[PDB]
RNA sequence: AUUCAUAAUAACUUUUCGAAUCGCAUGGCCUUGUGCUGGCGAUGGUUCAUUCAAAUUUCUGCCCUAUCAACUUUCGAUGGUAGGAUAGUGGCCUACCAUGGUUUCAACGGGUAACGGGGAAUAAGGGUUCGAUUCCGGAGAGGGAGCCUGAGAAACGGCUACCA
RNA sequence: UAUCUGGUUGAUCCUGCCAGUAGUCAUAUGCUUGUCUCAAAGAUUAAGCCAUGCAUGUCUAAGUAUAAGCAAUUUAUACAGUGAAACUGCGAAUGGCUCAUUAAAUCAGUUAUCGUUUAUUUGAUAGUUCCUUUACUACAUGGUAUAACUGUGGUAAUUCUAGA
């Protein structure tokens, strides 16, 4: 038969579930950016202990070990482009520093509350999912869709939504028709 | 298994095809030829998956078929003729020509070459024998049987073949600073010079080569091809000269490609 | 389609079929999709041959519409594209007509019931009718 | 009855079973080196049988008509040359593409007689082939002794440059 | 590294092979005859070589059990020599002979809810458990044996017998 | 991301296990159920038993075709195309399934064939084919059979087959 299709998990779940002090954190990062499960978090600090883990990895090695160099400059790259570190924090170490709300800054969701599209996180969600944002000039409706540093220039209201000049939509659309009926 | 094995399946065969895990479960199994069933490139995927003539095992075969392909001096029909390391792939219906070599990353390049070196091509004896009759006699790695050669002549020493009539033209011999194109192992595509061997005693023979960038290293005699003198190769040599860079080498270059 | 355009690259010509094939693309912005006709017609008049002498597939419409992604294979004669296209994709394009083989569970129940006759059989008709009557 | 044929050689008039192989009657093999157990009566006569088979060697005086008094047609001439030459008693120079048999058949109104092909007839293909084996094998045998002399110099050579060496050496 | 490659002598062989095959093309030469020569191939064929293999084989490594401590040697056990046999090494088998071989560094025997591996899960480091299963290698077609064809089979979507 | 917590006591410090917690390309099951991509799936007990239907056949220009087949010899009186059937050559010994048997067995890494066989592919490679030794040889080519087919049959029945 065929070769097997590989997958892995994006997410773990912590151990001792119950800390009330973990729980209250996390909820407060859900609701100030809008998440719809404890899921994202466990996955944004899945991410994050990723990479912290090959940070530290790296930066016990060696200087100017050839696999130091090369790795970290990758990982400081892709975190940079990303967006999630910047440019002044080149260092390697300061991955380390970083945390989950960095990564949740970054997602879809927020960057289209900050550049002013979105009346709020949730009503930014709901844009997003409805196909009505654009990154690029495509439309993209995963809401965890990270924005390299350079899109941002770029994510706007969908050619193809009513709120980027498109048909007037479907609800305006048979209310404007029961209008001229009503009218008729 | 109670005979000869007459299938492959992608994960069995030789990763150097570059063949993708996931486009069906078999893989073509290269049917009996001058070259082992590893390393040799088969004509259906030199075709299909280099240089992307033909998207189709079907298209493959028409191509075959209509003989537009002829490997070495021979029209080939063999879907999965393997095709080996010194083959000179014609394609005269295109005025395309094509000697098989690797890159430095140990694959099959698409080394393009014209006809003045097409119709020509080395090849590393692997023993020198007497035939019947009296006849000495010499076979190269492709198989290729040619008798009478010149006496000077030993194993793993270098010929160059004519296409036109395989017979010995002139041979290269197998001492210290010799180009060699080293055909396997961890090294495989890299391309150096002989400084000393080992001549281990029963023990598999060993070769030290440095080369143009003094990155010396250490391969197995079994696993070298002589191909010329110093920094003069008795043909074209794929991109970068068989130089192998580091990672970090590699993507300098690709940055200041970009 | 409103502003197609439509664009070819890689567009490597292959002597060995006799044909230049190309990874083509198509914008249709406030148009649904572009049809097999359209495509091939617009890109027949483009490389200067017949409407059949063109083949086109492949077309994967891309996320939010507005462009699709097919496969182009334009031939050097419409003998060349008959003798070279498959079958389906010549009834696909209208210009053949499907083969009219049966199904393959009945197709297989044919060979194995003439696996167990031997020969023409014409002389065993004529025994097994002699013995019917009989 | 059920049918089972009487095996010729077979020496008793019961019914007994045999490993029956090929080149040998009753049985047909499906598969090839195949043999199967296989029941056949034997060839002596008994009250057993359902019919049978006899073949007239020498005629009564008086006729049957399924028989001696009709007679059917060797359905196909010869096909082979000499087969067709043994059959018309013909001489060596006799020509065969003309005394084939040439039966007739009518589709419809469409009358047409589609002889036999002749095997092992001398024609010129055959004659070109055979004169081009002799000049291969010739040319062979030509250009294998040629090399052989120039690789017999060559070694010849060889020994007359290391005696010069040699002498070269010993000073 | 060889009694190797290969060559040379004397014979033997119930004798293998060395072409009575096939398609296209039909060109040259004249002493013009169905004359002599001719191309591109296909198929076939001995030996060598290659390739795909195959069979043996060196070394090292395997879970639990002493409530298994001695085991193997009738009629193969360890080995010698000679022969059969094998495609071929070999107690593979036969004949004569010697009395050896393994073991507390766990032989031998029993259990395995045991096909082996690449690997999987989970771990600071060490590790613990799992791997029937997409790749590799084994073994089987209900049990067991025997065997035809072939290059390749103990073949089972092949035969033979017994068993169920 | 090298972490512990509840339980023996009136109360304490311990050994100590029970319980908790988290993971499982780890099984089953319950409740519940919108979408995309991907996707395992009669291994576990029974390598237990199997109805039925399929799963190995195959032809080009290039082995043999007078089907009493099809269209035409618009190329032909030996064949000329195409083609059923059939003989002939290959293949059916790969794949697919399962893990029952097997604990130095398999398998893994590593070896050797100076110890053997190998269809096929590849490359070479038969003046001695007069050999009983120049007609055993007709060499512008030798001989024999038998399928396919026709016709008579037998058996309730088979992918049975006899006689001519």
């Amino acid at each position: 038969p065929r070769a097997p299709r590989t997958y892995s998990k994006t997410y773990s779940t912590p151990k001792r579930p119950y800390e009330s002090s973990r729980l209250d954190a996390e909820l407060k990062l859900a609701g100030e950016f809008g998440l719809k499960n404890k899921k994202e978090i466990y996955r944004i600090s899945f991410q994050l202990s990723k990479i912290r883990r090959a940070a530290r990895d790296l930066l016990t090695r060696d200087e100017k070990d050839p696999k130091r160099l090369f790795e970290g400059n990758a990982l400081i790259r892709r975190l940079v482009r990303v967006g999630v570190l910047s440019e002044d924090k080149k260092k390697l170490d300061y991955v380390l520093a970083l945390k989950v709300e960095d990564f949740l800054e970054r997602r879809l969701q927020t960057q289209v509350y900050k550049l002013g599209l979105a009346k709020s996180v949730h009503h930014a969600r709901v844009l997003i999912t409805q196909r009505h944002i654009a990154v690029g000039k495509q439309i993209v409706n995963i809401p965890s869709f990270m924005v390299r540093l350079d899109s941002e220039k770029h994510i706007d209201f969908a050619p193809t939504s009513p709120f980027g000049g498109a048909r007037p939509g479907r609800v305006a659309r048979r209310n404007a028709a029961r209008k001229a009926e009503a009218s008729g | 298994a109670r005979g000869p094995k007459k299938h492959l399946k992608r994960l069995a065969a030789p990763h150097h095809w570059l063949l993708d895990k996931l486009s069906g479960c078999y893989a073509p199994r290269p049917s009996a030829g001058p070259h082992k069933l590893r390393e040799s490139l088969p004509l259906i995927v030199f075709l299909r998956n280099r240089l992307k003539y033909a998207l189709n095992g079907r298209e493959v075969k028409a191509i075959l078929m209509q003989r537009h392909v002829k490997v070495d001096g021979k029209v080939r029909t063999d879907t999965t003729y393997p095709a080996g390391f010194m083959d000179v792939i014609t394609l005269d219906a295109t005025n395309e020509n094509f000697r098989l070599v690797y890159d430095v990353k140990g694959r099959f390049a698409v080394h393009r070459i014209t006809d003045e070196e097409a119709s020509y091509k080395l090849g590393k004896v692997k023993k020198v024998q007497l035939g019947k009759k009296g006849v000495p006699y010499v076979v190269t790695h492709d198989g290729r049987t040619i008798r009478y050669p010149d006496p000077n002549i030993k194993v793993n020493d270098t010929v160059k073949i004519d296409l036109a009539s395989g017979k010995i033209t002139d041979f290269i011999k197998f001492d210290a600073g010799k180009l060699v194109y080293v055909t396997g192992g961890r090294n495989l595509g890299r391309i150096g010079t002989i400084v000393h061997k080992e001549r281990h005693d029963g023990g598999f023979d060993l070769v030290h080569i440095k080369d143009s960038l003094d990155n010396t290293f250490v391969t197995r005699l079994n696993n070298v091809f002589v191909i010329g003198e110093q920094g003069k190769p008795y043909i074209s040599l794929p991109k970068g000269k068989g130089i192998k860079l580091s990672i970090a080498e590699e993507r300098d270059r690709r940055r200041a490609q970009q | 389609s409103d502003a197609v355009t439509i664009r070819t690259r890689k567009v490597i010509s292959n002597p060995l079929l006799a044909r230049k094939q190309f990874v083509v693309d198509v914008l249709h912005p406030n148009r649904a999709n572009v049809s097999k006709d359209e495509l091939r017609e617009k890109l027949a008049e483009v490389y200067k041959a017949e409407k059949d002498a063109v083949s086109v597939f492949g077309f994967r419409t891309q996320f939010g519409g507005g462009k699709s992604v097919g496969f182009g294979l334009v031939y050097n004669s419409v003998a060349e594209a008959k003798k070279f296209e498959p079958t389906y994709r010549l009834v696909r394009y209208g210009l053949a007509e499907k083969v009219e083989k049966a199904s393959r569970q009945q197709r297989k129940q044919k060979k194995n019931r003439d696996k167990k006759i031997f020969g023409t059989g014409k002389r065993l008709a004529k025994k097994v009718a002699r013995r019917n009557a009989d | 009855k059920q049918g089972f044929p009487m095996k010729q050689g077979v020496l008793l008039p019961t019914r007994i079973k045999l490993l029956l192989t090929k080149n040998v009657s009753c049985y047909r093999p499906r598969r090839d080196g195949e043999r199967k157990r296989k029941s056949v009566r034997g060839a002596i006569v008994g009250p057993d049988l359902a019919v049978l088979a006899l073949v007239i060697v020498k005629k009564g005086e008086q006729e049957l008509e399924g028989l001696t008094d009709t007679t059917v047609p060797k359905r196909l001439g010869p096909k082979r040359a000499n087969n067709i030459r043994k059959f018309f008693g013909l001489s060596k120079e006799d020509d065969v593409r003309d005394f084939v048999i040439r039966r007739e058949v009518t589709k419809g109104e469409k009358t047409y007689t589609k002889a036999p092909k002749i095997q092992r007839l001398v024609t010129p293909q055959r004659l070109q082939r055979k004169r081009h084996q002799r000049a291969l094998k010739v040319r062979n045998a030509q250009a294998q002794r040629e090399a052989a002399a120039e690789y017999a110099q060559l070694l010849a050579k060889r020994l007359s440059e290391r005696k010069a060496e040699k002498a070269e050496i010993r000073k």
